[PDB]
């Protein structure tokens, strides 16, 4: 249910600064989520899957 | 490259300024002013003249007596041996009376000299306070310096006088000596269970750091706009110039807000004054109210907890 | 007996109350210049809405000037002053671009307020900042070179002129400006000490701020024997404009 | 007015604002339902 | 919003990196290239600090995890990891946050350089801020590097880092005798006196006694000549204050840099070179 | 009924940017708070613990 | 009182609103944190069950 | 007094109102915390029940 | 603001505040039934 | 005469101020009665 | 035993600043004395009178 | 006389490229999580 | 499934400035990703593969 | 094919100096990384321990 005049948001919010804000936030957010996930049981690098490489050698 | 306005490259000279005339009742100033070329590289080349009325004369007399009583006892403590006095200078001190004497006047041979040095330095400082007040009065200036000085005197008074009396013993005051007064500082923290956990110690640190923060900011800011006469803060305050405008915008653009040429000196004034206000309160509460700051911090839920990787059997329990 | 509340805890809370009151006090003092703020909310509200933040502005204080100089009030209503620039983009938060030749635009680091058209005074009431020709009691400190007669060079090493006199602070003795007789037009213009490096062995004053040819347009003094606050700021701002405007490389960026 | 918006401009922004806010709250309710179904916390 | 005199200074250009791409303000803040970069380092570092608080030292379910403001602590790795990267949950989180902080700090200073370029003012403030950055980097980079492990860095916890300071200090028995530490403290103390002296004098001459006009430069010089027989001058007091504050920071860095890398015994015993001189 | 007139008092742009900033911060805060607790869905070994496989 | 409306001739309506919103949001966060610091904590009460025990 | 109203000729009503409001909120927050640090604490008193035990 | 403008704001402000207080009351009744605290 | 308000405006502001403050004090009294019934502290 | 011309003190000291200062001084003194009294035997909040409410639960 | 300087047509034009570009980004996000859910389901 | 007028992004962001920002971001991202991976079981420097060279001496 | 046009928009001289400064740091960085691992070639006592010769 998007409003027909939602495009008018760019009459209030500046494109370049909005674009910069989105890119910056998402990079920070993507880096954060990876480091959150890595610091849990969901960790995909040290799970010795498919094999452990410090054990193998 | 550019001129950084750190050193005066070309000094000029004019006949020495005798000072703004003072009202009747003030004594004439004394001294023939001289010029130091090398002081003139970093600041004002004129040394002197000086004002010295009864207040400052009495202050200096008390202060010279106090300083000499200290030095005499230092020299006596290496048996007049001047070479050993120089060898051990940083270690020597004039020691407070033993605890057995309480707040009573102790013997000349065992603490009387400390109490006399403490009395006369204290009176010397109090008279110096009056001097700062009178010199502003004679110039028609407000009393900001003497108010800030009173805050420092408060802290000084708490360390050596108020707390020892509250604790009933001159033995709890500070010895006069370089390294000896450092012993006192460390021992005080040990005795009272780690001064890091005293919240007024934490505040005093915040304000001491802030003073260096604020003077670095302000010192650097003014030199960067001194090309616009920004060091002339009186007329920048009454008649805002591009110096004061550019300074505020540098900080507004950096951290989102800014002050004025006048009001930075209020931030600076309060930051410096609160350093010694909180310090006095922190010491005033140590021994009198809180005996172990760590356990006080534990009690109010502040002390960090760590995984146990070392531990020791208490042989007093066994 | 035992109690959770103790005097150390009471006192530290009392400090926070004092401290936050102090912070609001200080923030009020901070708003005696530059406020209320120029916003696009005040434009569209037709002036109904003044942007001042929190806390609000203090009641005005008065500064009484010596020698019957008048009264200054703070905060004060200041008339809007036109900006000699046009926006790089119409979007809010965009910089502006100086009109015309940037050196002469009075915009950016070339900008300055309109300070009073009178001279700062000594305690005794004389013009504070004056050339050594007028304050004949001044001399150069022994050991340092006399700047008079030194050659003034611009940022590109070209000869801009000669030091024709030295302007000193009579209240607190120091050089504040060098007087430069500009070769190109034979006009005498002030040069702030803040923009001057001495090369003592060469007897040259180097000015990195502007080119030699830029000295022709240093703002001129209405009266050659004194300097008004107004003229002091216009002079200093013109040199400062060169820091950003005097060459193309100075616009940036590095990469 | 204090915002510069006309009376008709405030009705228009309000209609889009309220429409967008209700939509956002609808997403919030859906998320708390899924979270309640997967892991009830009360 | 802008200061009522600000618009005439909002000039285009003067960037070091970025040019027109990021050359804009966000409310009062100037952004620019180092504004964008610094914001990312900062938000990441802050959010990773909060994540470390969320999981605590041994997982979010343990009794050691806490959001108590004094007790939150993110700690560096064990010394056994040397100069390598530890696992995120074993100090690596601290290691990433440190790099964010350094990047956040250095980006802040370079942004300041761009602001100075816009305003045509001197570069003293970012230059002075570099001393604080250097001290942070001495603490987390140079000194750990010279001793061989990032774990010599201090932990990021409001009270836990005071425990670090305490235990590092007492490794030298009586840290008060560190000569660079004594010198640095003298600068810290002298700076505070000088700051109160400067603040007082400016407020007292611009706010004189009732009925008095604003006082003059002659009053300022006379006033301290009357008290101490010397006046340094209104420009030089700002020179002095910057020198004292920067000297305090510099000798701080020196005093911790020599504690471990260039001295391992008690600090009082250092003074035995003095005591053992063949004069006495 | 005249609640739309709120946009004659409060700036619509300023309200929007404030809501976005507040909501992102509050949203991040709540995830972290819930993750500090028993409700944690990342470290619950549900549906299984993947480190116990290696 | 009948003339209570005249308070908006004294206090800026725009500012009062903004102050209420800011105060209430901070107060709401404060009260939750206080309650969560107490026995009343509804997040770590293992009610209806401990989900970490389920794993 | 019958002319006590003349206090609004010496004190700014706008400033006095805001100061009272600010004072009352701070006092209210301060007093609640004081009472929470005494025997009168009503949140962690396990009355009517301790919710951490019942779960 | 004019006198008529102040009455209009006051009428809308009071209904909005009582409505907000209504949600506050509902939240506490829900909270009281789930977890009575006195 | 020193704050700007007329003598009538001060009588009118005082009247509303006193009724407002008495109303606030009434709310304060009600809360302390409820507090005394639930948890008498003296 | 009061003077008749004592009202002339308000020709010497600013009445606005006197009233404000009195209000400030009284509010602070009141906070201080309560905490002084709280830190003595007269303490009325944590005295378990009429009863201890923590011991009640 | 808009606040951003954009005309009405430009806002429409920017909005259409912005919406299309954001959906593509979110689409990649959905694919990443589908792959992640297939590889390592976390609920 | 791109937008045929995606090139118009260079009418909003200065293209020469975006290049410098991308290159320095990528260098710092590469540094971060190596460090993170080096903190894990996938570590290729300390895995004693093919052999441990400290055990040779 | 038009990659040389990069030097019409980025000043060649500072690109060079950035590369030189970057390379020297990276070189120091990589050595200190290598040295802090099993590949360390200074304290591996290969071909011999010169200290043990004492
Ligand atoms: C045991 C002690 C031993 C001490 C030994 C000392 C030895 C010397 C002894 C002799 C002492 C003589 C004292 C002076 C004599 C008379 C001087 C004089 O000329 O008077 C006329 C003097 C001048 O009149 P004027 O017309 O104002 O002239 C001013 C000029 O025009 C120019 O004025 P201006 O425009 O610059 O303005 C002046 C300035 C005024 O500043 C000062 O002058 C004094 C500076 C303070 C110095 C003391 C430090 C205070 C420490 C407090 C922290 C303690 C922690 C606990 C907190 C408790 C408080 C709650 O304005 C401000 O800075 C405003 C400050 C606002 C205060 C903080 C704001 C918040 C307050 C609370 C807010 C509400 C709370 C709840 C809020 C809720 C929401 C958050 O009268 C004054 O108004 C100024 C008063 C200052 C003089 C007395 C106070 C300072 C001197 C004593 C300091 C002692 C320090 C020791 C502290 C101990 C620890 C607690
Ligand atoms: C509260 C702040 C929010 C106020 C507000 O409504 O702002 C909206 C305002 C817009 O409203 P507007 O329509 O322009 O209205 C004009 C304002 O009313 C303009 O009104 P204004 O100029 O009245 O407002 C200024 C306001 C706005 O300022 C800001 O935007 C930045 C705010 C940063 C606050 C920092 C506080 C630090 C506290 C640290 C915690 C420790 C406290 C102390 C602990 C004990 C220490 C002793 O800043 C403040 O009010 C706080 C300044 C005072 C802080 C005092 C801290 C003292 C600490 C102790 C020091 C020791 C003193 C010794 C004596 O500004 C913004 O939207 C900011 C946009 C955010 C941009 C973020 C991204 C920036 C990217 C580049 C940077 C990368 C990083
Ligand atoms: C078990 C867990 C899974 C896993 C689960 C997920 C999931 C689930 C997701 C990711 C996502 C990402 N993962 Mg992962 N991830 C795993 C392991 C890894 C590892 C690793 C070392 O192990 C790495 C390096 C990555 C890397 C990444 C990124 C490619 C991506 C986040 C990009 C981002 O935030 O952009 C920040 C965003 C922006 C900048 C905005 C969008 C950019 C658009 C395309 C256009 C911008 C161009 C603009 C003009 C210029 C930009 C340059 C600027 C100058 C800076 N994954 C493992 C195997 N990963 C996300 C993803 O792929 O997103 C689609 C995602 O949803
Ligand atoms: C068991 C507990 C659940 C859980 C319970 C909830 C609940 C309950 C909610 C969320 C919500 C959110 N969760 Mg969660 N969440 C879980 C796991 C995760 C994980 C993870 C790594 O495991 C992540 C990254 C997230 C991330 C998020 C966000 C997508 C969203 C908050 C956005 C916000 O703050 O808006 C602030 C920003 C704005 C208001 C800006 C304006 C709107 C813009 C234009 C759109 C932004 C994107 C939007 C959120 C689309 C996502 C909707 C999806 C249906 C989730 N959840 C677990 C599995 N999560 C919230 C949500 O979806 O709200 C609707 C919410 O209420
Ligand atoms: C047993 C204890 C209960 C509990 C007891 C209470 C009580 C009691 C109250 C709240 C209130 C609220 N709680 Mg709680 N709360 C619980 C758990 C949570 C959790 C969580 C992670 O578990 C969260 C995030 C919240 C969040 C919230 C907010 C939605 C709300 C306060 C917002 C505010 O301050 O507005 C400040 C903002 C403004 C004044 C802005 C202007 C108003 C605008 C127009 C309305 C905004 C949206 C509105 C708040 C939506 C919800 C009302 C419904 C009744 C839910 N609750 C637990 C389960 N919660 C309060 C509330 O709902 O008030 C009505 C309240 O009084
Ligand atoms: C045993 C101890 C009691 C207790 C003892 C008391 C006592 C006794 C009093 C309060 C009062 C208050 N308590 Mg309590 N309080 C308890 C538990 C709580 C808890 C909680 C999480 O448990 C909360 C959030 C509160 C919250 C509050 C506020 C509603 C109120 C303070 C407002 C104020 O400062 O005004 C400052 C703001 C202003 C002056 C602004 C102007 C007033 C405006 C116009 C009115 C705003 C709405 C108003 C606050 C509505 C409440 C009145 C009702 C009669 C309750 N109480 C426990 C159960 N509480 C006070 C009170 O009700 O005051 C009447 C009071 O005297
Ligand atoms: C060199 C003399 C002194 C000095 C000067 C100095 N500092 C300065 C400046 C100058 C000239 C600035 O221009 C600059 C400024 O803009 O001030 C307003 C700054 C500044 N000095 C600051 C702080 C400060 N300076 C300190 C010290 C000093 N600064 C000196 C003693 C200290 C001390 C002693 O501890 C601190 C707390 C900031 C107010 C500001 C720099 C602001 C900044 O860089 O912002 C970007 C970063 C953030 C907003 C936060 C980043 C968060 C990180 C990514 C995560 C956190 C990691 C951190 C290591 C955790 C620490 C946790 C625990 C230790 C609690
Ligand atoms: C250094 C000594 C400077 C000095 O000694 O200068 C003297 C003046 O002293 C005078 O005013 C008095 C000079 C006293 C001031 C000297 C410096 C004091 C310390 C200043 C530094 C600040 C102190 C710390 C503050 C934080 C020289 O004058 P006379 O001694 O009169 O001799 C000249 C005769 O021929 C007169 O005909
Ligand atoms: C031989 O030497 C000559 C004569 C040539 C001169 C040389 C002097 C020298 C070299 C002196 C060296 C001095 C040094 C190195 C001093 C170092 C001092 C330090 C570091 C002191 C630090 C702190 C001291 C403090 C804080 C002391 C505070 C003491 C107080 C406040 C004591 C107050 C006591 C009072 C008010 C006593 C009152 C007595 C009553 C009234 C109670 O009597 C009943
Ligand atoms: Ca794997
Ligand atoms: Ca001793
Ligand atoms: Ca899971
Ligand atoms: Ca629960
Ligand atoms: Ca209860
Ligand atoms: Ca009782
Ligand atoms: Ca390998
Ligand atoms: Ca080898
Ligand atoms: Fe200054």
């Amino acid at each position: 249910t998007m409003n027909a005049n939602l495009y008018k948001i760019w009459l209030i919010l500046d494109p370049r600064r909005v674009l910069v804000s989105i890119v910056a936030f998402q990079i920070v957010l993507g880096l954060l989520i990876h480091m959150i996930v890595l610091s849990t049981d969901l960790n995909w690098l040290d799970d010795n899957i498919p094999v452990s490489y410090q054990a193998l050698g | 490259p550019e001129y950084q306005n750190i050193f005066t490259a070309v000094q000029v000279r004019a006949p020495a300024y005798p000072g703004v005339p003072l009202p009747k009742g003030n004594l004439p100033r004394i001294g023939r002013p001289i010029f130091s070329y090398w002081l003139g590289k970093i600041g004002d080349a004129q040394i002197g003249p000086i004002y010295l009325g009864l207040t400052g004369t009495l202050s200096i007399f008390f202060g010279l007596v106090a300083i000499s009583i200290i030095g005499f006892n230092m020299l006596a403590s290496v048996h007049w041996d001047v070479f050993q006095f120089l060898k051990h200078f940083f270690w020597l001190g004039l020691e407070p009376p033993p605890p057995q004497y309480g707040l009573r006047i102790p013997p000349l041979s065992e603490g009387g000299w400390w109490l006399m040095a403490g009395l006369f330095l204290t009176l010397s400082i109090l008279l110096w306070w009056v001097r700062t007040y009178k010199r502003a009065e004679a110039l028609g200036m407000s009393q900001h310096l003497s108010w800030a000085f009173a805050a420092a005197i408060f802290f000084y008074l708490v360390l050596g006088f108020i707390r020892p009396v509250m604790m009933g013993s001159w033995a709890k005051a500070v010895p006069f000596g370089i390294f000896p007064h450092l012993d006192w500082t460390a021992a005080f923290s040990i005795r009272y269970g780690n001064l890091y956990y005293n919240p007024f110690h934490m505040l005093s640190i915040a304000f001491l750091y802030g003073s260096a923060l604020l003077f670095a900011m302000h010192g650097a800011t003014i030199l960067s706009v001194s090309r616009f006469g920004g060091d002339r803060e009186i007329d920048q305050i009454t008649h805002r110039g591009t110096a004061a405008e550019r300074a505020a915008l540098f900080w507004r653009w950096t951290m989102g807000f800014n002050v004025t040429m006048e009001s930075i000196h209020r931030w600076a004034w309060w930051c410096a004054v609160l350093t010694v206000i909180t310090a006095g309160i922190g010491i005033l509460l140590s021994g009198t109210v809180v005996d172990n700051w760590y356990l006080w911090a534990v009690k109010h839920g502040m002390a960090p907890a760590y995984p146990e990787v070392v531990t020791a059997v208490n042989p007093y329990e066994t | 007996i035992t109690h959770y509340i103790d005097a150390a805890q009471i006192t530290i809370w009392a400090f926070w109350l004092f401290f936050f009151g102090l912070i609001i006090y200080l923030r009020r003092e901070d708003k005696r210049e530059g406020y209320p703020l120029d916003s696009d909310r005040t434009e569209r509200s037709g002036g109904r809405v003044k942007v001042v933040g929190f806390p609000d502005l203090p009641d005005p204080k008065t500064f009484v000037l010596p020698h019957n100089g008048g009264t200054v009030v703070a905060p004060r209503v200041e008339a809007p002053v036109a900006v000699n620039a046009t926006p790089f983009s119409p979007a809010p938060g965009s910089p502006l671009v100086p009109n015309g030749d940037p050196m002469l635009s009075g915009f950016g680091p070339a900008a300055s307020p309109d300070r009073p058209k009178h001279c700062d005074l000594t305690f005794e009431g004389l013009p504070k900042i004056v050339p050594m020709r007028v304050a004949k009691e001044f001399s150069i400190a022994e050991g340092d070179p006399d700047p008079r007669g030194m050659t003034v060079v611009g940022l590109d090493g070209e000869v801009a002129g000669t030091v024709s006199d030295v302007w000193v602070d009579r209240s607190e003795p120091q050089i504040r400006y060098l007087e430069v007789e500009v070769a190109a037009n034979k006009k005498k213009v002030l040069l702030p000490i803040g923009f001057s490096r001495f090369d003592k062995k060469a007897r040259k004053v180097k000015v990195d701020a502007i080119k030699a040819a830029h000295f022709a347009n240093v703002p001129t003094l209405s009266n050659p024997d004194q300097v008004t606050l107004y003229e002091e700021d216009k002079v200093c701002a013109y040199y400062a404009g060169g820091k950003l405007y005097a060459t193309a490389e100075r616009a940036g960026p590095l990469l | 007015s204090l915002t510069g918006l006309t009376d008709d401009e405030a009705k228009e922004f309000h209609a889009i604002f309220m429409q967008s806010m209700y939509a956002w709250f609808g997403l919030v309710v859906i998320a708390h339902l899924l979270a309640w179904l997967y892991r009830p916390w009360l | 919003a802008m200061l009522s005199f600000e618009k005439k200074y909002r000039v285009r250009g003067g960037t070091l990196i970025g040019g027109d791409l990021f050359d804009f303000w966000v409310g009062p803040f100037y952004v620019g290239f180092f504004g964008v970069v610094g914001f990312c380092f900062t938000l990441l570092g802050v959010l990773l600090i909060v994540w470390g608080a969320t999981i605590g030292p041994t997982g979010p379910t343990s009794d050691l995890q806490t959001y108590n403001l004094w007790r939150i602590s993110i700690a560096p790795p064990d010394l056994s990891y040397g100069l390598r990267m530890a696992p995120l949950t074993e100090g690596g989180l601290w290691q990433i946050i440190t790099i964010c902080a350094a990047g956040a700090f250095i980006s802040w200073a370079l942004r300041e350089v761009e602001i100075c370029r816009k305003l045509g003012i001197g570069f003293h403030v970012p230059f002075a801020f570099s001393f604080a950055i250097g001290a942070y980097l001495v603490l987390v980079f140079v000194r750990p590097l010279l001793m061989g492990a990032w774990g010599h860095g201090f932990p990021y916890g409001i009270l836990s880092h005071l425990d670090w300071v305490s235990n590092v200090g007492y490794q030298f028995l009586h840290f008060h005798y560190n000569p660079a530490h004594m010198l640095a403290i003298s600068f810290f103390f002298t700076n505070c006196l000088a700051l109160s002296m400067h603040g007082s004098l400016i407020l007292s001459v611009t706010n004189p006694q009732k009925g008095e006009p604003v006082k003059t430069s002659e009053h300022e010089n006379t006033f301290f000549r009357d008290i101490v027989g010397y006046s340094i001058g209104a420009l030089a007091i700002h020179r002095l204050g910057l020198f004292l504050a920067l000297s305090a920071a510099f000798w701080s860095a020196v005093c911790i840099l020599i504690s471990g890398p260039f001295w391992t015994r008690g600090w009082p015993e250092w003074w035995n070179w003095w005591l053992e001189l063949p004069l006495w």
